[PDB]
């Protein structure tokens, strides 16, 4: 049956359907079109109106506009030949190399797995990232978040985690840019072709790549994270493989999603955000994840509006992750890099039980010596440090050198810092600490374990500083 | 942030920096910074540093206000912001 | 609530010295006790303790017996000692709990335990 | 105003210490003094 | 005459009459339910249309259900056979102890006695707390405040009010449970049962009990204040005799009304609070209040919402207080209880021709070395105990002292220090601190002045004090 | 056209014409009042009926009331015959002294100069005020926050502004009290009078007064800074003048904005203003500037709201101002007088490419020279003034001089402080104290430099005082 345009504001379509009414999620296709106009079924208003939202822009709709129905939600193409292609909200390839034929479709729209079908398997993922690997390690076939301030280091992390692990990593991943820089994916496309882990001659890539950059419209940046969720449940169920599933931005998907709430006939709730914030997100997120059919390791960046860890948005987020990587900008402006917060990052995996209690009481050893740093910073900043016993000052130095000792040089940083890059072992990190701790290098100068790979390297740049 | 905790780390704040600066100047007249640390682990100086000392500590402490207060308004502006929304969100919810 | 007495605002009273930590004595004491009981009311997860073994260890702690300890040292010891009454001394525990009361024989058991026992471990 | 400092923490506690521990000594010190009289 | 529900909102209804259509304030009862439903006039949203809000829940009703206009506002038993029994928003009572047969019924809903009715005596009441009595003195039939934030001490206060003063009340006494914990209704009616302020065998209880608590939907809570007051409003007028009324949390009163203002149609105000805030606590306090043909002792406790005491519904609750009495938690945080503050708790009578120029001078004395000790908390914060020429040091070590004896435990709090609570009479208030600002006690330590009594069992204490070091 | 009022809650007012609709900003007349109740068009609301802001008091008004469109916005009296008279909002006399008999009239509602009418050339505006002249300059067509309070000069300032651009400029002014205390109102008017720029008998007035008292509604309030806005604007389009506009107090002019848009039911944008805050400040603010044709200079008192810089009001005025005159009670008690801050008190034209390398060195100098001897101050007073090296020595003596020497004797305080007041002309000024700082006065005693005229006045002042 033929739907028509009613009204069109922005990104929100209302669609009167004269006979068979469209159900919620299906997809309908804009008639009298250049380019494929999709729009997305939101709600049913009665007098068989339905309110939509657009996967494109919306320039140029008539009322009266004709809308067809596809019968179902928005299907994508999944399986081994989207791997080393582009594809944007719709499944539609954007790489300028033709049609995607691949057997199977899948709707961009699932429900989670089920409760029995959930993975209670922890086990370590070591990064190389000394940060990471030591206080908040991450787990394969878990959700690491990585929340960061504008600039602060959420994408260069990505990048990095995508180099140390990525590459050394036997199956299929997926990357999907959601509301970020369009010349990203284009550094990141010309990065994978380059380290060969995308192939456009053989068909032997290894990564799938799904995009909706800031430069597209809400109803799209809302549903791209679901698109490349989508092409990696295929992966993962109809395959049976270890996914990673590379997300950078997720926070957008939700930013997206206000943006046309506003538009839905939804009073706002907090911060203006729409009150389905919160579910909304949950259909999602839970979806990323592993089940006993597979395993997902997924690495999210998220962005911190105002840089404001409340915002309902990422706030909402934590509860999401198995770890978190919280990025600082105060830490970063200290030219910390990564700016990660040993305060404020955790992982269900720091446990004795687990990582082991030689790794637990160092980790525990560190986030102790800075805590206890960080509450004589009041005293610090007004009667400096000649007001503290001769027992902080020692600690202030032993955390002033773990800090320093906290930061690395990453390859995909190289430009930045002028060092080259490094990939430091979990023995290697922990006994790098457990040293600093123990006093055993209390003789040396701060600056001497600034951006360095193991504590080796921190010795070595103590005597060249003489 | 919450209005009632910067107020009360800026009133707490302004009233050191009171006593440090007052401090400063009877030392002028006459805690020595790393004075009698020196000494230890191994008038004229005394004073020199206290003067220094209270100097310093003044100047930290305004700067520190000086910081407190824009966080005070941008805070203080916000708050507003925020009462308002909620105002206006419930009327139009009428 | 015996051994418990009023280890509770003591310990929020310890909190009063943390602000410092050439201490008299004294208070360094006050800063002795709460940083002994701290360690022994730290704990292991899926492992409860019958509200016997736990007065036990709690008894070792707040009678001072372990005041002349060193902190880092007090967890390696509540497992030991535990892992002791819960072996050799079945029947101690098998009262307290039957009278939830230290009587006068099971406080000088305790005593006689906590205190030699704790010797032997920093032999 | 009055006591801004003390309604806070950092050099609350200081404070806080401080005066506890100074009548604290001086108390045990006026204490078996009582004893004396 | 008989309505029909149109409309079912949470505690909003909306009834449509075709008949006569009920003045506001007027009570509906709700036909087809096996428990008394009442709904109040609160609008007439025109259309011979009236908007409701619910005494209770409203689980179960239909649109189109009949209700029956009872011809007034909400009417409940009053007189002498309520004392001893636990009564409801509506009258009904919830003791289980069977009806309330009362020969005469009052409107909750009532006009707030006029200006030229209005008292201007006001006499000291002595309440055995040294805190209050010296600071901020309560007065007979007066209106008194507690204000506090969370758990600091306004319901364990209030309690120790009863124990002092209401069980040696020649008297009746109301209490009425304005959205709070109904395990605090069930302590203090086994509490009185207990000291036998409340009789179940004969006729001798007087203090009659008025509950709607937090498990009760906002429109119950949101009058059952109004209920107990009426109670208390029989035994002032067609007594004249003397009546305690104590309320415990009015502030229930106003959130109540807060979590229907919306569903009543209102832009919200500042703070989300509703527009009508002030006037509502208005024509609901000016009530409470002791006019020349009889006198109410209220004591009402103030929730303060995080602490802050700036927030709409307390602030507007001040200047409807002849004595106030402020909770908190730094104080409280210091271990002294009650967790009065001395600088921030008032009272009318604190005239020095009412309570004397000795009475007065010592209080404010206390209040400034008070004052002062807080102007040294800041310039010894930064250079310890050892700069303050002996003068100024020599007043901190006052009120240090000072600010201790102003704790006191209270009878009613034994199960909490573990201490026998202590009862001071006023004039060893007064000497006890008149005393310690003489400089007398210079030589006795603190701790010495810490949950005492009168100010001799300071010195006793300090000596059980001296022989134990 | 004749309308009917068809709705009124407060100062706002709906009007239903059958026939012809009367513009937005259209003035219509109440029929049927005492005084004149003026209706400024605000929205079309459809249905022949339109919404307006009541210039005054809305009681009395019935549904039905007759309403007259009077054709155009609201029109004022205009041209020389204003100078010396107080003009309402609406344009009526409110001194009493009977009619406005002018032959001219304009609409309060004019677009700004365009493009090309702009002046390209920044010229400063002499004022013959040594420290303004000097430290501060007063942007030709540009706006200048007036900072202080009251009891600091101010009222004196303004006035002998208006004399000297009077006495070396031709060009007259106009005073736009918005939101003035009924009280400081009148007391200014005759303080004017017995200062010169205002007689009561001989057209030798200089200034032409406009007011909008506190009890005027919110709508009264808001459109005065344009009344007296206009009445400047004929002086500088029709006798080709450099006007000087005096409004005290542009935060009311802002706050009248919002209560307006307020009582309009608009969206409060944040921290309460109203949405079209910088239109509302730009629409005004760039009908003020240079032309072709002449020039209008406006002195606008500001009030910072909670001491709050970043405050919406003043951050959207100082996106408009050029210089800042900013007095000081510190100043004001030193005995220096005007009481302006010579360091806090700045200007935009004061670059070397506006001002003349020349004169902007010496600006600079007696900046640096002030900043200097501000800091000495602690060692002066601890350390005692008698280890000053030569070069210690002299900064403190001509600081000094120099500090006196931007004190200046007002032609307008002569009534009181029987002394003949000073035009300085800026060649005397940039000499002046372009040679303190030589050293070439180093021989003189301070007196000799307070309150004079040009550097000459000092030197004699010296001699007679020996
Ligand atoms: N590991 C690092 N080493 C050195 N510099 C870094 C590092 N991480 C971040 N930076 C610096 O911060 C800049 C940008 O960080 P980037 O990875 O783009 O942040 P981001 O989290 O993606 N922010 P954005 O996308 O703008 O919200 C780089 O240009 C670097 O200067
Ligand atoms: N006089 C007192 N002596 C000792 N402890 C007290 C005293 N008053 C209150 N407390 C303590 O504080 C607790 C509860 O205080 P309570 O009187 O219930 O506070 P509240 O103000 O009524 N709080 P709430 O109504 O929940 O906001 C008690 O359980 C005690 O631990
Ligand atoms: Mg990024
Ligand atoms: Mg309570």
């Amino acid at each position: 049956t033929t739907g028509r345009i009613v009204a069109v504001i922005g990104a929100v379509v209302d669609v009167q359907f004269d006979e068979g009414l469209p159900p919620i999620l299906n997809a309908l296709e804009v008639q009298g079109r250049e380019t494929r106009l999709v729009l997305e079924v939101a709600q049913h208003l009665g007098e068989s109106t339905v309110r939509t939202i657009a996967m494109d822009g919306t320039e140029g709709l008539v009322r009266g506009q004709k809308v067809l129905d596809s019968g179902a939600p928005i299907r994508i193409p999944v399986g081994p030949e989207t791997l080393g292609r582009i594809m944007n909200v719709i499944g539609e390839p954007i790489d300028e190399r033709g049609p995607i034929k691949t057997k199977q479709f899948a709707a961009i729209h699932a429900e989670a797995p089920e409760f029995v079908e959930m993975s209670v398997e922890q086990e370590i993922l070591v990064t190389g990232i000394k940060v990471v690997d030591l206080l908040a390690p991450y787990a394969k076939g878990g959700k690491i978040g990585l929340f960061g301030g504008a600039g602060v280091g959420k994408t260069v992390l990505i990048m990095e985690l995508i180099n140390n692990v990525a590459k050394a990593h036997g199956g299929y991943s997926v990357f999907a840019g959601v509301g970020e820089r369009t010349r990203e994916g284009n550094d990141l496309y010309h990065e994978m072709i380059e380290s060969g882990v995308i192939n456009l001659k053989d068909a032997t890539s290894k990564v799938a790549l799904v995009y909706g950059q800031m430069n597209e419209p809400p109803g799209a940046r809302a549903r791209v994270a679901l698109t490349g969720l989508t092409v990696a449940e295929y992966f993962r169920d109809q395959e049976g493989q270890d996914v990673l599933l590379f997300i950078d931005n997720i926070f957008r998907f939700t930013q997206a999603g206000s943006e046309v709430s506003a538009l839905l006939g939804r009073i706002p709730s907090a911060v203006g955000y729409q009150p389905t914030l919160a579910t909304d997100m949950g259909t999602m997120q839970e979806r990323i994840t592993t089940t006993k059919k597979g395993s997902i390791t997924s690495v999210q960046a998220i962005y911190v509006p105002a840089d404001d860890l409340t915002d309902p948005a990422p706030a909402t987020t934590f509860a999401h992750l198995d770890a978190t990587t919280v990025l600082s900008r105060a830490i970063a402006e200290l030219g910390i890099y990564p700016a990660v917060d040993p305060l404020d990052s955790t992982s269900r995996i720091m446990d004795p039980n687990i990582v082991g209690s030689e790794h637990y009481d160092v980790a525990r050893g560190v986030q102790k010596i800075l805590q206890d740093y960080k509450s004589l910073q009041d005293i610090i900043a007004i009667l400096g440090m000649d007001e503290l016993s001769e027992e902080d000052k020692l600690t202030v130095s032993r955390a002033r050198k773990i800090q320093r000792f906290l930061s690395q040089p990453f390859q995909v940083a190289e430009v930045f810092t002028g060092h080259l890059g490094k990939l430091v072992p979990l023995k290697e990190t922990i006994k790098g600490f457990q040293q600093i701790l123990a006093g055993e290098y209390d003789h040396l100068p701060e600056q001497a374990f600034y951006m360095v790979g193991p504590i080796e390297e921190a010795v070595a740049k103590a005597d060249k500083l003489a | 942030a919450t209005l009632k905790d910067i107020t009360r780390r800026l009133k707490s704040i302004k009233n050191i920096q009171k006593i440090t600066k007052s401090m400063k100047m009877v030392a002028a007249a006459k805690l020595c910074g790393a004075i009698h640390s020196s000494v230890a682990k191994q008038t004229t100086s005394e004073q020199s540093a206290r003067m220094t000392a209270m100097d310093n500590a003044s100047k930290n402490a305004s700067e520190m206000i000086d910081k407190l207060t824009l966080t005070f308004n941008r805070t203080r502006q916000a708050v507003i912001t925020k009462e308002l929304i909620e105002i206006i969100s419930g009327a139009a919810a009428l | 609530k015996q051994v418990a007495g009023t280890m509770k605002l003591e310990l929020a009273q310890y909190r009063e010295v943390a602000a410092f930590a050439d201490l008299d004595a004294a208070t360094q004491q006050l800063l002795s006790r709460g940083v002994r009981l701290t360690e022994l009311l730290k704990q292991g997860q899926y492992s409860p303790m019958a509200i016997e073994e736990q007065v036990a260890v709690i008894y070792a702690g707040v009678r001072g017996y372990l005041d002349k300890l060193e902190p880092s040292k007090i967890t390696k010891f509540e497992n030991a000692f535990l892992s002791h009454v819960i072996s050799q001394h079945q029947a101690l525990l098998g009262k307290i709990r039957t009278d939830g009361k230290i009587s006068e024989e099971s406080d000088a058991k305790l005593k006689e335990i906590v205190t030699n026992f704790l010797a032997g471990f920093e032999a | 105003s009055g006591d801004n400092v003390r309604s806070s923490a950092g050099a609350v506690r200081d404070a806080g210490g401080a005066f506890g521990k100074r009548e604290q000594a001086e108390e045990e010190r006026y204490f078996r003094a009582r004893a004396k009289e």
